[PDB]
């Protein structure tokens, strides 16, 4: 385990474990509250790099979790969906994939086709989904 | 089969980016002297635990030359430095028509004794006082000897801080959330190529950000049998970065006892000069143990063998060309700048397969502007008392044999011709990533039918 | 999806004993099992056992884990994803019933339900475990036996007559010329001297100007000789 | 379709698509990471407006956002509440208003109750029915 602890193991072992990749994503022990505590300019060229590193920290944090909100899986960390697997995307068979790839290569091979996968993702889960209460959220 | 799409957060997945890093270290300078010129009144404290995973079965490629986190150095030192000077006293008044003196020929002189007119606190009045002034910082112009200082001529001139430390301390470069450092813990490491192990630590170790001329000080040492690492080898021209297995001893000194002698140019400002020598006048020094160098200067021939025509002719030259300050070991010390003479130590030449101590001579220069920055240049005041230095030199810079085509022989004389360079022999196994937490799989799993 | 290549053709002895090599590539030779089956003459193809390169572990089979001891080094990065490694094999006391064709083969998946058996195949390696000794071949020109050559093509060869041990290919000069030629396989003399023919198919048209020199390359004799046709013909 | 396709169409045509406005909220093209990469101060009047640019995006998705997740919607892009719709709001009838009014229109005729209907949206969806697991988490 660690932090990407199972980056180089097989993608069946990063689907085991995965939240410590997730946890240590946002808050950094590194920031470590900012000031001296314990010359009064603050204007430093540190200052500048610190803030617009937290900045791009929970920039690049909220661009990937709206991608999630979007989606319905906001609440939870793995999420299945309704959208069916088009096989022009791979060839390979189901445990072909997953004890034989690793996640760093695979994320080479649909790296052309992702954005597509993203677009159709919106639609067939909450698009249509969250709409089809209008039949059953009462009749 | 029905195979359904499943998303997942938090996948271990990475692309090579480069983003803006910041700095770390803890308890340094403090309360006894503080005011250092690189970790300035406050840095975000290092976590006294160093984070580092052994990454397992994985293969990333780093390459050191194309690599950014050297020339986000480069630029962050050179601002750091400008924002160390940018509030002190200005020297423009310091440049008037200087009558200048030899000393104690005895009728052995390589300073003056210079009389010069100079404004004081109030601005209607002026007041003649004597400094000493090192050679090539003052130059003549057309019976009784006049001079200049050589910095009026180009740019203006501001006067180093009196309580600032010019010593490296170490200064950690560490990643922003979603980021990750890769480290190169292959030993071996011939120039660059895919690194068998890695880890992805949080925080790089202690770099000092020692500011050295073709020789370096203070670095990290692999533990094999000293690296060789260039961008391309046999581009004669590109440079050649050197890496020992264990470092080289070399103390400096000056032992000329310089009184501070502080005179007002105006209020507030208060320019200090060097001034009256207490002693006899003495050369400074730098000591290097024989014994010691000739080993390392071996291992290194034993290692070039087979990068350089395998068995032939490899010699060492003088540095070749260039110009007086980038020749010569420069580096600073308690706050005065020396330029050792290194022909001394790149004269032997081995092939075909209590104690004494080599020893260079090193003169000391008060006026600078390094980096081939020509914007500003900075008066270093002396310090005052005694100088003496003790740092290992663990690297080393060399460059071309001109362009022999082909033919029977290689020499590599030194010559340190550019400072990012002294950083990339701290960062070769360094490398930042982007993590990307959003990585999609299919799987014949589907949720509820309605919602 | 890297060839596996054997390096092979080593045969000595009985109670000799030899070691074999397999030259790997296009894959992460890390974490992939690699594994060694044989037949025999007798049919029956036998696994001698599986090794993994990381850690170490290997279970041979209980037949040969006496006197069979295999071994092998790390591998060199090549991306981050191939690397080039090798695998090699030690035997100790052998018969002719050890006598046969050798793979090597990479194992399937990197998972924990079923690893041990091969994906990728070796080229193979002809082990020959005879007592009889070394002897080089014969090389003999084969007769312009009339054949319909309309269109100006006709298909002609060279022979090759008592050899031993092993078989071996015949080519070519310079290459080039692979694709529609037929050599045709081993004969077993009844008085132990193995033989073989080729038959190329490519236009002949009339004799002289083309080129009719056949290459042939071998084993403990080498090669040094290589004939032509005789000019004599028919039609 | 398109960002903001649907302003001027009937709010049952907004209610239709919703994603396209959703998703370029958060992140864009436009901050276009930064950096020149390819003088050396950053304090030019333009990176003063692009980072306080840059704040009021997270800073004003961020309040939106919490909203949401004080309401039990957070995981999703349209939630049904057990708040009952007040007469006093708005006399008009279920089809008069979603193929009539345009959205554009209809948050003018709630702007000066608006708020009084947020404050009521917190107490029955969330601060009475999170607590209902009391009789029902365990008996
Ligand atoms: C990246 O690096 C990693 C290392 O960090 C590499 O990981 C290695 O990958 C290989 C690929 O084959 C593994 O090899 C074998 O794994 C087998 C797993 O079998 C498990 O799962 C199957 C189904 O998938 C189950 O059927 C098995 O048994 C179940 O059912 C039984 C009933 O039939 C039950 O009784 C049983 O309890 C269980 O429910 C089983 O769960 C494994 O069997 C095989 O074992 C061989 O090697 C062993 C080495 O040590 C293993 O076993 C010991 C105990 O003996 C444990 O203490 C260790 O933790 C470890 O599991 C050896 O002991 C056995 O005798 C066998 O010779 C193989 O292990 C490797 O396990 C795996 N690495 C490690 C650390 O073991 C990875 O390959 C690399 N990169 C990539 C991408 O490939
Ligand atoms: C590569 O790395 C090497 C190794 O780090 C590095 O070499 C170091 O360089 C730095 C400067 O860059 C040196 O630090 C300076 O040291 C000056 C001289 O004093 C030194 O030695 C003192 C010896 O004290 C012992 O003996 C005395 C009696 O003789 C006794 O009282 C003590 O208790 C002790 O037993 C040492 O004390 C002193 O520093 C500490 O303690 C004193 C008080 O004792 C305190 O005043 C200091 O603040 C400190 O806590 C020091 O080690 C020193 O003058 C200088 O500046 C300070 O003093 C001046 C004097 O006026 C003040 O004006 C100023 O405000 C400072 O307070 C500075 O501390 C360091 O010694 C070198 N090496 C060592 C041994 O670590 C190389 O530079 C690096 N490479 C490069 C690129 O150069
Ligand atoms: C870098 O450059 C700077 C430049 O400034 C250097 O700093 C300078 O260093 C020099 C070193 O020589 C200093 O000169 C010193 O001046 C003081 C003060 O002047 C008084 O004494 C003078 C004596 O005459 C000198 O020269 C004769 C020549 O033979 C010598 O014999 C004698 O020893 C002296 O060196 C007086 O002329 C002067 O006049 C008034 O008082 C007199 C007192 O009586 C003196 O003279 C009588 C004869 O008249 C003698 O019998 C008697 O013994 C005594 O010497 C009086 O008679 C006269 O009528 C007047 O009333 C002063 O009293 C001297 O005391 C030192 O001996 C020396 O000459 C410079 O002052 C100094 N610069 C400054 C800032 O002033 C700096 O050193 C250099 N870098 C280094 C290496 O540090
Ligand atoms: C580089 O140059 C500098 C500048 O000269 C050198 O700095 C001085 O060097 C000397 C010699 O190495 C040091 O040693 C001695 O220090 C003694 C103490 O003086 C200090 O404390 C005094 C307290 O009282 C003391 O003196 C009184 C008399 O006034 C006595 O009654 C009493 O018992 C004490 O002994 C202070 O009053 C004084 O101001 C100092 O702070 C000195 O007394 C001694 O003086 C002798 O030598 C002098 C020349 O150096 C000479 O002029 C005198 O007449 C006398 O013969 C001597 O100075 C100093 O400690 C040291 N520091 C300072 C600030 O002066 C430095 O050493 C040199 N580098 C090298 C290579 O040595
Ligand atoms: C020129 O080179 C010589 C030879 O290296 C140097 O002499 C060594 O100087 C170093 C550092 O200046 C000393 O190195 C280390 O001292 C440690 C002190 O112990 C503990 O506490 C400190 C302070 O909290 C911690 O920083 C430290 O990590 C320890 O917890 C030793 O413990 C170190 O030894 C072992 O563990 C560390 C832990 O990571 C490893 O990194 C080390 O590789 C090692 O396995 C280490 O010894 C050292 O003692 C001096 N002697 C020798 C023979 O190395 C000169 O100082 C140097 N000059 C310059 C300026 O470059
Ligand atoms: C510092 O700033 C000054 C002023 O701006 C610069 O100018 C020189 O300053 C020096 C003093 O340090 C001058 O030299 C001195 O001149 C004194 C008198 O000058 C007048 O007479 C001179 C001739 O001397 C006769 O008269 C004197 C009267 O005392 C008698 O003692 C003599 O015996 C002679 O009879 C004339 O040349 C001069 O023009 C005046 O009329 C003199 O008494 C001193 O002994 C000394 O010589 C010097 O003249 C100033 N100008 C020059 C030409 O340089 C100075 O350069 C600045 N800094 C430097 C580099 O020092
Ligand atoms: C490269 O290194 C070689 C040596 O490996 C070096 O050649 C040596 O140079 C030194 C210094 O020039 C020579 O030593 C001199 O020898 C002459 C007689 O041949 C003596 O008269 C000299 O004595 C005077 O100078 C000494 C100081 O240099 C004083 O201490 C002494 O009192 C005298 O005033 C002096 O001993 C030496 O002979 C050669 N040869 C050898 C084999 O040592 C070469 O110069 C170096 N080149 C460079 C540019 O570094
Ligand atoms: C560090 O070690 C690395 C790993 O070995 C080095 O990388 C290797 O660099 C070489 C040169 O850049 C690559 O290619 C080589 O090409 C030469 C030239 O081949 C051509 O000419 C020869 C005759 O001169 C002829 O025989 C060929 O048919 C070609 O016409 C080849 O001779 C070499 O065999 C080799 O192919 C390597 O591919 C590359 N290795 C890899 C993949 O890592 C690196 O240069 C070393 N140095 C540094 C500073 O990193
Ligand atoms: C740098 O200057 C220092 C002195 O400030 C010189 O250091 C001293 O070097 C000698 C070399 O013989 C050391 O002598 C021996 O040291 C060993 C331990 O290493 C000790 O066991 C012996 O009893 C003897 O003292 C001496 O200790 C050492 N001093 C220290 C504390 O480092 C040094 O040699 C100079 N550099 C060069 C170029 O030699
Ligand atoms: C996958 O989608 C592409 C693009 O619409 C289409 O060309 C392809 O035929 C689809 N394959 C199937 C049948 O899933
Ligand atoms: C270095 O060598 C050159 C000749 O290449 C020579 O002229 C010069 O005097 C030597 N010394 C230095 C340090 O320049
Ligand atoms: C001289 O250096 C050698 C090697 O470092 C060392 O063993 C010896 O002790 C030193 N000098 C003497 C004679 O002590
Ligand atoms: C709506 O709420 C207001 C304020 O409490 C109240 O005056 C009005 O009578 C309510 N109307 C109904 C009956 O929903």
């Amino acid at each position: 385990l660690g932090f990407l602890g199972a980056a180089g193991s097989t993608m069946g072992a990063a689907s085991m474990t995965l939240t410590v990749q997730a946890r240590n994503l946002l808050s950094g022990i590194v920031q470590q509250q900012s000031n001296l505590l314990r010359h009064l300019l603050k204007l430093t060229v540190w200052g500048i790099k610190q803030l617009q590193a937290r900045v791009l920290a929970v920039e690049r944090y909220l661009r990937d979790q709206q991608l999630l909100g979007i989606w319905g899986c906001s609440g939870k960390l793995i999420c299945c969906t309704n959208v069916p697997w088009n096989s022009s995307w791979s060839n390979r068979n189901l445990s072909e994939i997953w004890d034989n790839m690793t996640w760093l290569q695979w994320d080479k091979e649909i790296s052309n086709y992702t954005q597509i996968i993203y677009g159709l993702l919106e639609e067939s889960q909450n698009q249509q989904e969250k709409n089809e209460q209008d039949l059953l959220a009462l009749d | 089969e029905n195979l359904w799409v499943t998303v997942y957060y938090g996948v271990p997945v990475w692309k090579d980016a480069e983003t803006t890093l910041f700095c770390a270290s803890d308890a340094k300078a403090y309360e006894t002297e503080k005011h250092n010129v690189w970790a300035t009144h406050a840095c975000v404290p290092t976590d006294p635990n160093p984070q580092e995973i052994h990454l397992e079965n994985v293969t990333e490629e780093f390459n050191m030359w194309k690599n950014n986190m050297v020339e986000q150095m480069h630029t962050d030192i050179i601002s750091l430095w400008d924002q160390s000077l940018k509030p002190c006293v200005k020297l423009t008044p310091l440049c008037v028509t200087l009558q200048c003196t030899n000393v104690t020929n005895n009728i052995r002189g390589e300073l003056k004794n210079c009389s010069f007119n100079m404004t004081t606190e109030l601005r209607d009045k002026k007041q003649k006082v004597y400094s000493l002034f090192y050679r090539l910082d003052v130059v003549q112009i057309n019976s009784n000897k006049e001079y200049r200082l050589i910095n009026c001529n180009t740019s203006a001139i501001t006067q180093a801080c009196p309580k600032v430390s010019f010593e490296p301390i170490p200064i950690h470069y560490c990643a922003p959330a979603g980021f990750a450092i890769l480290k190169c813990k292959d030993k071996k490491f011939n120039g660059t190529g895919p690194c068998p192990s890695v880890s992805t630590v949080q925080c790089t170790h202690g770099i000092k950000p020692v500011v050295s001329t073709q020789l370096l000080l203070n670095g990290s040492l692999a533990e094999e049998e000293v690296m060789i690492r260039s961008e391309n080898i046999t581009n004669n021209a590109k440079n050649i970065l050197v890496q020992f297995n264990t470092p080289v001893q070399i103390n400096c000194t000056r032992p000329n006892n310089n009184t501070r002698k502080s005179i007002r140019i105006g209020p507030g400002q208060a320019f200090y000069a060097t001034g009256d020598i207490i002693g006899d006048i003495r050369q400074a020094h730098c000591n290097v143990s024989k014994a010691t160098w000739n080993e390392t200067l071996g291992k290194v021939v034993k290692q070039l063998r087979k990068h350089f025509g395998n068995n032939t002719i490899i010699r060492f030259a003088n540095s070749s060309g260039g110009d007086l300050e980038v020749t010569t070991h420069s580096f600073n010390c308690g706050g005065e700048f020396f330029y050792c003479n290194t022909s001394g130590l790149f004269n032997s030449t081995w092939i075909s397969n209590s104690n004494d101590s080599i020893t260079l001579p090193c003169r000391i220069k008060q006026i600078i502007n390094m980096w081939q920055r020509i914007g500003q240049a900075m008066y270093a005041p002396p310090i005052q008392g005694v100088i003496r230095c003790v740092s290992n030199i663990t690297g080393l810079i060399l460059t071309r044999d001109g362009g022999s085509t082909n033919s029977t022989t290689e020499t590599f004389r030194p010559g340190g011709g550019d400072m990012r360079d002294n950083w990339r022999s701290e960062l070769y196994k360094y490398k930042v990533v982007k993590i990307e937490p959003l990585g999609v799989a299919p799987t014949r799993c589907k949720r509820r039918v309605v919602g | 999806e890297g060839q596996l290549v054997q390096s092979g053709a080593e045969l000595k002895k009985p109670g000799a004993s030899v070691k074999i090599s397999c030259k790997t590539s296009g894959y992460r030779f890390n974490f992939y099992h690699i594994n060694w089956i044989r037949q025999t003459a007798g049919r029956g193809p036998e696994w001698m056992g599986w090794i993994s390169p990381y850690s170490g572990d290997k279970n041979l089979a209980p037949a040969f884990q006496d006197r069979v001891i295999m071994t092998t080094d790390t591998e060199v990065p090549v991306t981050s994803f191939t690397s080039t490694g090798a695998a090699y094999m030690e035997i100790r006391n052998l018969k002719f019933d050890d006598t046969g064709t050798y793979f090597c083969a990479k194992g399937l998946l990197r998972d924990g339900s079923s690893t041990w058996l091969p994906y990728l195949w070796g080229q193979g390696t002809l082990l020959t475990v005879s007592s009889a000794s070394t002897k080089g071949p014969s090389v003999f020109p084969l007769a312009p036996s009339s054949k319909s050559t309309s269109g100006g093509t006709a298909a002609l060869g060279c022979l090759v007559k008592d050899y031993f041990p092993e078989p071996v290919t015949v080519s070519w000069n310079s290459g080039a010329l692979t694709s529609g030629v037929h050599t045709f396989p081993a004969v077993l003399q009844s008085s132990g001297l193995y033989s073989l023919s080729s038959v190329v198919t490519v236009p002949s048209s009339s004799l002289g100007t083309q080129t009719y020199i056949c290459n042939v390359n071998h084993k403990p004799s080498n090669t040094k000789v290589d004939k032509r046709v005789e000019p004599k013909s028919c039609d």
